[PDB]
RNA sequence: CUCAGGCGGGUCAGGAAUCCGCCGUAGAGUGCAAGGGCAAAAGCCGGCCUGACUGGACCCGUAACAGAGGCGGGUCCAGC
RNA sequence: GGUACGGCGGCCAUAGCGGGGGGGCCACACCCGGUCUCAUUUCGAACCCGGAAGUUAAGCCCCCCAGCGAUCCCGGUUGUACUGCCCUCCGAGAGGGGGCGGGAAGCCGGGGACGCCGCCGGCCA
């Protein structure tokens, strides 16, 4: 789409050097949906793809219609930060077109998509273990000071003033790397 | 039905708890507003009740009826507005019948507690009918088990019965 | 605020500063407390006493003491700073009066070989008692300071450009991170002299 | 049917607390020291359920006569017969 | 470390699987009835343990005032 | 003695929530890097360790407001609702009334309110 501010709000971010944010986190889920052999196939292809341990996620209530049980593991996460993020970004974005919906981004400008199969350095190594491939990747933004109301000691809360904004959040995402659409 | 003098009165403690009392009835009266509420109207002929009082629903129902069909015969239904303004929270038990062993009744009806100089209903209309209202304010004190008079009110909300009525 | 049954915090609990349930456990010992905070660039001690009206300190040290006073040249947020800043408070205490007190680390975490044990080691070495386990105090070693001139000198080693970000405002006060204990040695000597 | 006295019998509302009074109060009440001869209220506190008196006595003035561990002993008069309490200093309101 | 519930976003995934943000005075939970109390906890997740121990003193309640066998509870000294 | 500096506290919303303007002697922050200390049921995100290249954008500090919340005073509703004692006072009854003594809640209008205190240090002097 066309974002009307883009000017000015450059101007902003020229202006003051410490209202630019940054990619704080990027988070990848599988969602196996089962406790089997799959499970164990996704771990390690996320371990081989991004570097880290896995973490198992286990489901909260029972529900037999999904046949899963309350406790069980089901999906798997991963959690990048850093210039290592940045990289893994830039891969899994250049692996689908470099296009992102522009109704995607949140309210406070965080974006997500989902990728349905590895095609990012992929690696055809996928008969071996593959098939449970799949990932929901989402990326955090933040301007710099957002650590106080992380911060256990004198922890406050940031004003509506210094937080993003879904415009500020997709013309970053345009100014640093890649091109928004129309969505229809 | 027991006459209605056992229930007139109110030196008993207010019975309304639904979750505790347990089978009490249902309300036999659903309607509480009738004609055109959204409509501008001068004059708000209002009842009142000169003492404090218990009105069953049975005599609630009986009185919103007659007044309605007056209303509806010699006005028409968007000519007028007529609301009760009270709704039956009080819960009405029997003695079941042993005799006095056990005592504690069961839940047999509902009603209305009402305290002095108390709005029941109210009748909204115009100066062209305002005769009409009169009128269905007296057919509807003539149900209730007490004393009671009739106010009528500009849209300001004083009292002018007696220069309307004189006029 | 949304109503009249929003309870709001006392205002230190609010601003994030003190733990009153900590607080009333500390308080119910009855003697003097030695209350230790850290910040970004400096350590302070202080030994503190309960008063209804409002709590009372004694006496007071801060870490720009040993910059102005005694002679500084190195950062004032380290473990060797701490401990050096934990063996003043101690003497100044003891010229004070007081002998014994109670660590108070506030809200910080109780991690083994941090800064506020380091201040601990250096006032119970001064001579001020303080209940304890030496377990939790950090290592020798690293409270002379080895491991900062360890770690300057694997930077020289090295591309010096890391040395240089690491260390450069050292370099302009005009002291070398090698030497280090040496200079630690030094201030400890003249504290010593002074105070006894 | 009659029922016997048990510790919170018929205390909805004298244990209760304010909505805004919620969590534990300022320390001054817990720290606060006593002499003997003194006289205190007893206004219990609901949130600290250590060193309670029986609600029973909740809003009357005793006499201190003591100390052992951390609570106060008072000296109350139930009718004509006299009953000692333990009272931890929470519980206890100095009277001016 | 902070809950229930909700809003916006995301491959399979749908009202409901797992995830990313914002709001959120407790609207959750606390083994079981109800009431009371609990938010850097008394709730959720972990590490270590067995004070759910031995020898005793005094005091309150059942049983107001006002008598009590048995029983429950509270404040303490010593040992480990 | 000055300071748009910090640490420990008392009353615990008249102190909160939400907004506007301004600042960085020192100091507090964000911020830079994870060899060592310390940790992730993955992640230097938090906690911990090592500092000063950069910024006052945020926290923090100073001044302002009456939008939500809280609460203090004045006037009206009003000595209204309710109530203690006496009564050979009125009522078929319900319930009212006379004398003496207390006295609301909510609402309407006008002001207040964007905290007040204690101890000690940093910088300057």
């Amino acid at each position: 789409v066309e974002i009307p501010n883009k000017e000015q709000i450059l101007a902003d971010w020229e202006a003051h050097p410490m209202r630019r944010p940054r990619i704080e986190k990027v988070t990848i889920n599988i969602g196996v949906g089962e406790s089997g052999e799959r499970l164990t196939k996704a771990e390690i292809m996320l371990q081989q793809l991004t570097g880290q341990k896995p973490i198992r996620r286990k489901a909260k209530k029972t529900n037999r219609d999904f046949g899963i049980r309350r406790g069980e593991p089901i999906a798997v996460k991963v959690t990048l930060r850093g210039p290592k993020a940045y990289e893994l970004l830039k891969r899994l974005l250049a692996a689908v077109d470099n296009r992102l919906k522009a109704s995607s981004f949140d309210e406070h400008g965080n974006v997500c998509f989902g990728i349905e199969e590895h095609i990012n350095i992929p690696g055809v190594e996928y008969d071996p273990e593959i098939g449970i491939f799949g990932m929901d990747v989402c990326v955090t933004l933040e301007r710099p000071g957002f650590r106080v109301a992380r911060r256990k000691r004198k922890r406050a809360k940031i004003p509506t003033r210094h937080k993003l904004t879904k415009e500020e959040g997709m013309v970053y995402m345009m100014e640093e790397f890649g091109v928004e659409i129309v969505e229809g | 039905l027991r006459p209605a003098k056992i229930d007139r009165y109110v030196d008993k403690p207010a019975y309304t708890r639904r979750e505790y009392i347990r089978g009490a009835p249902g309300p036999k009266i659903t309607i509480f507003d009738m004609g055109n509420p959204a409509g501008d109207f001068e004059f708000e002929v209002s009842l009142h009740t000169a003492e404090p009082v218990q009105i069953r629903q049975n005599a609630l129902e009986a009185a919103r009826q007659q007044v309605n069909r007056y209303l509806q015969k010699n006005v028409g239904r968007s000519n007028y507005h007529f609301k009760i303004r009270v709704y039956p929270f009080q819960v009405l038990r029997e003695n079941p019948m042993n005799g006095m062993r056990r005592p504690f009744g069961k839940p047999i009806g509902l009603a209305a507690r009402l305290k002095k100089d108390q709005k029941i209903l109210s009748i909204r209309v115009n100066r062209q009918h305002l005769k009409f209202a009169i009128e269905g304010a007296r057919r509807a004190a003539m149900k209730f088990p007490c004393k009671c008079y009739y106010r009528i009110y500009d849209k300001e909300g004083n009292d002018v019965t007696t220069k309307i009525l004189s006029q | 605020a949304h109503g009249p049954r929003y309870r709001v915090p006392f205002r230190r609990r609010r601003e994030g500063k003190t733990n009153y349930r900590k607080r009333l456990k500390l308080l119910k010992s009855g003697k003097p407390r030695l209350v230790v905070r850290k910040s970004l660039n400096h350590h302070i001690a202080q030994i503190i006493v309960y008063d209804p009206k409002g709590d009372r300190t004694l006496v007071s040290a801060h870490t720009r003491e040993l910059i102005r006073d005694f002679g500084w040249k190195g950062h004032c947020g380290n473990t060797p700073s701490a401990y050096l800043l934990g063996l003043l408070i101690g003497y100044k205490a003891k010229q004070a009066g007081i002998e014994e007190a109670i660590l108070d680390i506030g809200l910080h975490p109780p991690v083994r070989g941090s800064s506020v044990f380091a201040v601990l080691k250096g006032a119970v070495d001064a001579g001020l008692n303080v209940p304890h386990s030496p377990e939790i105090f950090p290592d020798e070693y690293r409270i002379r300071g080895e491991h900062i001139a360890e770690y300057a000198k694997m930077l020289k080693e090295q591309d010096e450009e890391k040395f240089r970000r690491q260390f450069g405002g050292y370099l302009v006060k005009g002291l070398d991170p090698e030497k280090l204990p040496e200079h630690f040695e030094e201030v400890k000597a003249r504290i010593i002299e002074k105070f006894e | 049917v009659q029922k016997a006295h048990s510790f919170r019998r018929k205390t909805r509302k004298k244990l209760s607390k304010h909505p805004r009074r919620r969590g534990l109060p300022p320390l001054t009440r817990f720290l606060q020291e006593f002499e003997v001869g003194q006289r205190v209220h007893i206004v219990i506190e609901p949130s600290y359920h250590k060193g309670m008196p029986d609600p029973r006595f909740h809003g009357r003035t005793g006499t201190v006569v003591g100390k052992r561990g951390e609570a106060y002993i008072v000296e109350i008069k139930d009718g004509s017969k006299v009953k000692t309490l333990f009272i931890h200093p929470v519980h206890l309101r100095p009277q001016k």
